[PDB]
DNA sequence: TACATGCACAGGATGTATATATCTGACACGTGCCTGGAGACTAGGGAGTAATCCCCTTGGCGGTTAAAACGCGGGGGACAGCGCGTACGTGCGTTTAAGCGGTTGCTAGAGCTGTCTACGACCAATTGAGCGGCCTCGGCACCGGGATTCTCCAGGGCGG
DNA sequence: CCGCCCTGGAGAATCCCGGTGCCGAGGCCGCTCAATTGGTCGTAGACAGCTCTAGCAACCGCTTAAACGCACGTACGCGCTGTCCCCCGCGTTTTAACCGCCAAGGGGATTACTCCCTAGTCTCCAGGCACGTGTCAGATATATACATCCTGTGCATGTA
């Protein structure tokens, strides 16, 4: 069961495009959410489903942004995504 | 006389009386016609049936007997027109198309 | 099943299958596992000179040799290799990582003169600990199975599946039996007894709807080989046995130090060796106490087959494969091989499916206050178990409210009592005092409590002293601003508005302990009292003065140091312990620290460094709830409760770390309370609880069977028994225990044995009269073909050997010496069959019997493992030849 | 040494680890990833969250509450063109 | 007493796939979907009535809002479903 | 018969212009753009306040809904100066 | 008497017209008394914000009348008005002069 | 009922497309851009005109007004100021 | 004779058309295109002249904003010439097609 | 003549697939109630229809000139190829912290019942603010004639 | 003696100033509808009290897989070079967009009048939610008949 060299990335793409679980770990993400919310109001409480909804939405957003970033990389005749590809994708979407 | 539901008079499964009550209380106009809730309940039932048929086919193609959010995602993103209607929408625990 | 609605929309069909395969992308070892220790010379030391400097990695490679644990070995195969010797193999990076820290870095620190001698000796002690641990891996602990494997042209040597002392079942390995018996024969002996044992779960008396009348006794039973069972320990066994006979479930509630583990082990011994209830018993304990349980079963009940069920997934699979059932491979329902199983709370939740589907006969839960909540996962997992009797062992049956005691009782008696009311000391009506009397009377027949003072009187008394100390100026400022939610003053000196007012009680306690628990309080003080105090000894003033408790604590410490006393300081917050560990660092006192971040390896190091006779440590900072119940600091004398607890038992357990059996001084306790704060609401609420516990607890098939009818299978069993042991009149209960003979009375077996020998004697008499007419089988109760002559002559053979060995070499059956005259040898067998082989065969028929040749072959105590070839080069000896050779050797011995 | 100073702790944005960002790029179908991507991605996420939370907290303060609920997040997402299904009940 | 569309979604499922179930998370997604399209259609018909200086939302407004909101073939079949239902309701 | 009247914001836009630039004029097309701007912002604020009242099961649109909608729709410093302007107007109105 | 609510709030925008438009737009069943005043104050603030910048842009071109070009310049040069009107087309407005540096001659 | 119009996408000449690209800041233009942009423009116009004719038919009119176009644009997220409303 | 170098007149025209505000497509051809597209939805339609003008303002704004994104995509690939694949990438990332 | 190892054979003990009683979990049936939907009737305004006006959309014509079409030379930029060097992926050993289970008391908030008042809807009478119509004269657009600013290429000078 | 770089100038394009004349921006006026005032009345929402559950802070313990640090090799990105394709700049011809005028008439807007469809109100009951229970098919352990197989005994040749 010896795989070829250079096939680890393709197997990971096939693995993570089949599953549906969240890919960020819950405890770190929740700490981040509370730190950001601290700057708008002090002593806030969160329902557990509010943090779950935030995580679902933020990961959907990042995955859909990596698809456009990949298209920008293939346009420049590369296979490696770079920060300039994220910046192009976000400026054409109308965020920058 | 004995009361017949307004949804059975139109041959529908979706509730015509509840759709009428939601139109009257959503500040959509000063008045609501009699055929407006019937027409709207028929359209809601049609779109529900369109999605559920494709989602049950997807659950059968993966050897399952129960629809989960993954099957709804597959059904929507594979249909061109349903994908257009739900283009700016995120289904939770739905995944992506391979 | 036929759809009545379709879509007329003309969209193309889609294949929704998302299952993929990675096959299109396609086109157990012997390496270093562990590095135990090294040696100064790789070969010979040509010169001890140039001891200065620290060696380089290349220098270590050409100057040392290492003791290497090899993969797929078993520590007994550890060899001394060199970088050059092994050369290149897997795990070489592990060897480099060893050289980096144990040789290079370690010598580096020993060359620096800034390291005190007390640190050098610590490193020497630590190295000693490491190697002392690596020694325990050679010692075998338990033999699991034995197979007759065939080596590469190595005939069929015997291999023992050995588990090692400080390792799990994923580390158990096969070993050559000849070396195992040389290493530890006692465990080989235990494996022998456990192999053919009488105590088996399938052969237990089914006491159903009627149990024998227990007799209260006053004699330490003979099947309790441990030692001198105390009187208060003997009392508990009678209590538990009475409760079992009636069909009830109790609670052992003694205080610590009275040996609650010994009493329950001895009770299981009684439950097996008396009422013959030796089915699967289960004992659920905390992990930290699992060692002390195991050795207890190893000392006070060495005959019981007790197994420990814990470890990783692979290690727990090994146990189920080799030690659960008598025959695992059989497709039909499997039996049970063990008597007692020991597990922890973690695996009751992990493997509830593999463990709940067992007909247990007795459950014992240690530290049962873990079950004080009927909505926990452990509670709902242990109630789904199909167990007959139960028992809980807890030193604190009730701690906070009365719902905890209700949950414990509903675990024992699901429906008997109904404790659905809570005591309130506010109403105090006559009906409530009646409720207290009612419950205190109804639960008494199910709780056995004893005290460390009512028995074992040699114990110095403990006295508690409460001290109320008022707040300071910074403390009063913070307490005021928090009590009014004045965000502005609290956030004027804050780094990002970090002052959170969620949970106000928590903030009032942080203020009542030390203002430095809040952020930037260090900046307000020091700068606003002695601006420019960036030097030490002036910062110490900031610590000691900014808190009302720091003042009283500092005075107490200076007073207590000159007297001959040691201090244990307990706190709820580990951040307060950081502040205390800084006050003691600037002062210059030597202290130890144990909280929830200190790993278990460093904890015992700390505890022993504190209890050493030449210990420069003065105080021990302790988290109140950390460590568990096993910590023992009896050398200390004073206990300072810095922060109180909502649960009074949590502070009593912190006092018991110095006031235990073995304490030889008067223990003095100092509570620190801040007056006119929320701290006083804790003590008061604690006191109520301390009174409630003193008011409720601390006041005192398709075919039917038969009975003794002998059938065809019973006669064939007695005939094969007369073909082996023969004279079994004095060994009838034994064969009926291991399941050889069916469940019949020993009287009927003796009657049928007399009838058997009489029918055989009459057969040989008729054969005698039928052999001299012109100059041997007889049916008994249906069983045809029964050799009378051979059987009676075999009876005389076995009786001759018995009266030749039961009085000669009784206390040593192995140490046996045949006569000086030697019978003629065999007919040239495939082995070197000398006289010692004949003597060992004579002992084998005595221990394992006749016909059982596979048992005689598999026993390294004789030394004929590879000399007999019954079945797997067709060898000369055999099952008929060994029997004829015994009948020839014994006939040579008779004359 | 210095034990009372509750510092020397990793930042919360760094809890979005590099393996997590790589899994997210894999679900998007990316093959190779630059080393400078990981600090870029953290900056993007942090902006996204700041826009949603600012709106949800507004919806929470209008209702006179102190608890951010799931409906606050659903409304905040809906009003910036990112409708989410599955939590609205 | 949450008041959702769960039992009606279930009745429709038993017409398209009689031998298929649905999980609870999927049922909540279908509930969000029916609420979303209700709001879109009713809002668009509200604006159609305001543009034309009318006070009533009639079947004609619902038909035009369906033609504006659904793409292509979905709109054709939804219009015929609605028309058939109003015709059956009236002649009854 | 009679040319029906048509309401616009032109006279009020002209008053504000004469307060900010007393000597500047405006053309017909730019005045039409300003009228469209006022109507668009009105629709946005009033629609968000309507939704706010529905989410909280209220039957009234109050100045709290207008304030919350202004905070949701305007970005940054525009929102701060707008809420101060609105609060000042309601204070002057109520004290009269 | 006879006194407009605009003069009572100190405003130029019509409070009574805004109240009428709230009651007839189907936004709720009832409309509070301070909601028209607040909303009219906000609309007046935003109008003054854009007209100030448009008059400045008209001065930079030596003009005394505001034309759509000046509203476009005002909006697209202010960072917060550009975000409020990010998806709005101003007719006869043009674009901002902006050439990428890669295209300039070297 | 008037005549039939045909081949009017070619009235969007190459010079006009170059002027539109110059206002976008484009310095150099491939020769395949002209047919590509004609296709993009035709798709955009089909969407807007479909929605505007829907609005016109609902009002039972025969003339497409400027408010119909403004509403058709607004509902696609492309608000236009300066034509009423 | 005199000739300007390639790219000089192009930059001059970028400056000319980024200062003006007039429509860049001829009015009569655009009106014929609008009417031809509309006759495939309903026959015998009439148009207000301001309706055609609104359609032209919106069409030109859409095309100019699309050429800005197309120019960014061409520079990203280290070119100065825009090509059909740049329009396709920009439209795919916007979410159109 | 008699004792002992080698050999062939007979026959029951243990292993296996099958029918059967038992346990169990989802499915279908029955209960209740209560609240929201249906039936009935009335008033009144919104929506529909007809007749009329008038404006603004479509169509035609004819001239003019700006813009588009087209041809062509050539410059530069697209593109393919090649070589290098370093950053990215992979593996392997070690640490760390997430996930899970748990404590203890307090508070926020939802849901329910119930009271009560201030506020906003509604109406009639009044009146003044804003709209449509009319008019005029100034900011802006266009034109023309220079002034100047910018692009580009060839020649002279200067350094290598 | 050669190569490159600076500059000088010529010409094209753009800016600037003055003059003209136009047509819409801004003011005035009459009136007429919508905003204002004043009064009545009902209910929305605020407040209260009470019960039950989640969330929070700051600790504890255990297991295990993930995160991380480092060593190293090679695959990819990037830079340079040459070629040749194709787009730009510009001049000459062709075509059709635009402007101004005119006319017809189609349809949208307005007005008057009618009638029918929806809100409001009130009575009454069953549809949907929560709950409990009888039932049947599937999974499962077990008795049972059938079947393959290891095993132990009597006959036979060889040695004493």
């Amino acid at each position: 069961h010896r795989y070829r060299p250079g096939t680890v990335a393709l197997r990971e793409i096939r693995r993570y495009q089949k599953s549906t679980e969240l890919l960020i770990r819950k405890l770190p993400f929740q700490r981040l959410v509370r730190e950001i919310a601290q700057d708008f109001k002090t002593d806030l409480r969160f329902q557990s489903s509010a943090v779950m909804a935030l995580q679902e939405a933020s990961e959907a957003y990042l995955v859909a942004l990596f698809e456009d970033t990949n298209l920008a990389a293939i346009h420049a005749k590369r296979v490696t995504i770079m920060p300039k590809d994220i910046q192009l994708a976000r400026r054409i979407r109308g965020e920058r | 006389a004995k009361a017949k539901t307004r949804s059975s008079r139109a041959g529908l499964q979706f509730p015509v009386g509840r759709v009428h009550r939601l139109l009257r209380k959503g500040n959509y106009a000063e008045r609501v016609g009699a055929g407006a809730p019937v027409y709207l309940a028929a359209v809601l039932e049609y779109l529900t049936a369109e999605i559920l048929e494709l989602a049950g086919n997807a659950a059968r193609d993966n050897k399952k007997t129960r629809i989960i959010p993954r099957h709804l995602q597959l059904a929507v993103r594979n249909d061109e027109e349903l994908n257009k209607l739900l283009g700016r929408v995120t289904i939770a625990q739905g995944g992506v198309l391979p | 099943k036929i759809p009545t609605r379709f879509s007329n929309r003309q969209n193309k069909t889609v294949n929704y299958n998302i299952d993929y395969s990675d096959d299109d992308l396609l086109e157990d070892f012997h390496g270093i596992d562990i590095v135990i220790n090294h040696r100064l010379k790789t070969s010979l030391e040509e010169g001890k000179v140039l001891e200065k400097t620290v060696p380089d990695l290349n220098n270590c490679k050409e100057n040392y040799e290492f003791l290497i644990k090899w993969t797929d070995e078993s520590h007994l195969h550890n060899t001394w290799e060199t970088y050059e010797s092994i050369g290149q193999v897997r795990g070489l990076k592990r060897l480099d990582n060893y050289c980096k820290q144990f040789i290079i870095e370690d010598q580096q620190v020993r060359l620096d003169p800034y390291v005190t001698a007390e640190d050098i000796e610590i490193m020497d002690m630590e190295r000693e600990r490491r190697l002392d641990e690596f020694e325990e891996f050679h010692v075998p602990e338990r033999i699991i199975d034995s197979q007759r494997a065939s080596l590469e042209d190595g005939t069929s040597q015997l291999q023992y599946l050995v588990k090692w002392r400080r390792l799990n079942y994923d580390e158990a390995t096969w070993e050559n039996a000849t070396d195992i018996v040389k290493l530890a024969p006692e465990q080989v002996k235990h494996f022998q007894n456990r192999e053919n044992s009488k105590i088996l779960p399938q052969y237990s008396s089914n006491y159903t709807s009627q149990r024998p009348r227990f007799e209260k006794l006053s004699v330490q039973p003979p099947f309790i080989k441990g030692g001198e069972l105390r009187d208060f320990q003997l009392t508990g066994i009678n209590w538990m046995a009475f409760l079992w006979s009636k069909g009830d479930n109790g609670i052992l509630a003694d205080e610590m130090g009275l040996g609650k583990t010994v009493q329950t082990v001895a009770f299981i011994s009684w439950l097996i060796f008396a009422r013959r209830q030796n089915g699967p018993h289960i004992i659920v304990v905390p992990l930290s106490t699992m060692p002390a349980w195991l050795d207890t079963f190893e000392k006070w009940a060495p005959d019981l087959n007790c197994i420990c069920y814990m470890g990783n997934q692979k290690s727990r699979d090994t146990i189920r494969e080799y030690e659960f059932y008598t025959n695992p491979r059989a497709k039909g329902k499997k039996t049970m091989k063990f008597n007692v199983l020991l597990t922890t709370y973690e695996y009751i939740l992990k493997d509830r499916a593999e463990l709940g589907s067992i007909k247990w006969q007795f459950m014992a839960v240690d530290e049962a206050h873990r079950l004080k909540n009927a909505e926990s996962s452990l509670y709902e997992s242990l109630n789904s178990f199909k167990v007959a009797n139960r028992m809980l062992i807890t030193g604190t049956p009730l701690q906070n409210n009365i719902k905890e005691l209700a949950a414990l009782v509903n675990f024992l008696m699901p429906g008997r009592f109904t404790i659905d009311q809570e005591i309130d000391f506010e109403n105090q009506d006559e009906e409530q005092e009646e409720y207290i009397h009612d419950l205190h009377r109804r639960i008494q027949p199910f709780i056995l409590r004893r005290l460390k003072k009512d028995v074992e009187k040699s114990l110095p008394s403990k006295t508690e002293r409460i001290l109320r100390v008022e707040l300071s100026d910074v403390q009063t400022e913070y307490y005021k601003n928090i009590l009014t939610k004045n965000y502005s003053a609290l956030t004027a000196g804050a780094k990002g508005g970090h002052f959170s007012l969620l949970n106000i009680m928590n903030e009032l306690k942080k203020a009542s302990n030390h203002p430095y628990l809040f952020d930037n309080a260090e900046e307000r003080v020091l700068q606003k009292f002695g601006d420019g105090k960036m030097t030490r000894e002036n910062v110490l003033r900031g610590l000691i003065m900014s808190s009302g408790k720091m003042v009283l604590l500092d005075q107490l410490l200076t007073r207590l140091k000159k007297d001959g006393h040691r201090v244990l300081i307990f706190s709820q917050m580990v951040r307060m312990l950081d502040i205390l560990g800084d006050y003691l660092s600037i002062k210059g006192i030597n202290f130890q620290r144990l909280d929830g971040t200190v790993p278990s390896a460093q904890r015992r190091i700390s505890i022993d460094h504190f209890n050493s006779p030449d210990s420069n440590d003065f105080v021990f900072l302790l988290s109140t709830r950390a460590g568990g119940l096993g910590i023992n600091l009896m050398t200390a004398d004073t206990v300072v409760i810095f922060d109180s607890d909502w649960n009074p038992q949590a502070d009593l357990q912190a006092m018991a770390r110095a006031h235990r059996i073995g304490q030889k001084n008067h223990v003095m306790v100092y509570r620190l309370v801040s007056k006119d704060t929320v701290e006083e609401e804790v003590l008061e609420r604690a006191r109520k609880k301390m009174i409630l516990e003193y008011a409720i607890i601390s006041l005192g098939r398709a075919r039917a069977n038969d009975m003794d009818s002998i059938g065809e299978s019973e006669v064939r069993a007695l005939y094969k028994a007369i073909l082996k042991f023969g004279n079994l009149k004095e060994i009838l209960d034994e064969l009926i225990a291991d399941g050889t003979l069916p469940v019949k009375s020993f009287e009927k077996y003796g009657e049928t044995y007399d009838e058997m020998m009489e029918a055989a004697k009459d057969c040989v008499h008729e054969e005698e009269k039928n052999r001299k007419e012109i100059l041997v089988l007889f049916n008994f109760k249906g069983v045809k073909s029964l050799n009378a002559e051979s059987l009676l002559s075999r009876v005389e053979d076995l009786k001759y050997l018995k009266n030749l060995i039961n009085s000669n070499y009784k206390d040593d059956p192995l140490k046996f010496s045949l006569g000086n005259n030697t019978p003629k040898p065999v007919q040239n067998w495939s082995s070197n069959w000398t006289k010692e082989e004949d003597e060992k065969l004579l002992i084998g028929v005595f221990k394992y019997g006749y016909g059982s040749w596979t048992q005689i072959r598999d026993d390294p105590f004789l030394g004929i493992t590879d000399k007999i070839f019954l079945n797997e080069s067709k060898k000369v000896p055999g099952a008929i030849h060994l029997g004829r050779r015994v009948d020839y050797l014994l006939s040579f011995l008779r004359g | 040494g210095a034990k009372r100073h509750r510092k020397v702790l990793r930042d919360n944005i760094q809890g979005i680890t590099k393996p997590a960002i790589r899994r997210l790029a894999r679900r998007g179908g990316v093959k190779r990833i630059s080393g400078l991507i990981y600090e870029e991605t953290r900056g993007v996420l942090k902006v996204f969250l700041e826009n949603v939370i600012r709106d949800a907290v507004t919806y929470t303060e209008h209702a006179k509450r102190k608890t951010v609920t799931a409906m606050d997040v659903v409304y905040a997402l809906k009003r910036q063109g990112r409708t989410l299904y599955g939590f609205g009940g | 007493r949450k008041e959702s569309y769960a039992i009606y979604v279930y009745k429709v499922l038993k017409q398209v796939h009689p031998d298929t179930g649905i999980s609870c998370k999927a049922m909540s997604i279908m509930n969000s979907f029916v609420n979303d399209v209700f709001e879109r259609i009713a809002g668009e018909a509200s604006r159609l009535a305001h543009y034309n200086k009318r006070s009533t939302i009639t079947s004609r407004e619902i038909q035009t809002a369906v033609r504006l909101l659904l793409p292509g073939e979905l709109a054709k079949h939804a219009v015929s479903e609605g028309t058939k239902a109003v015709t059956k309701y009236t002649s009854a």
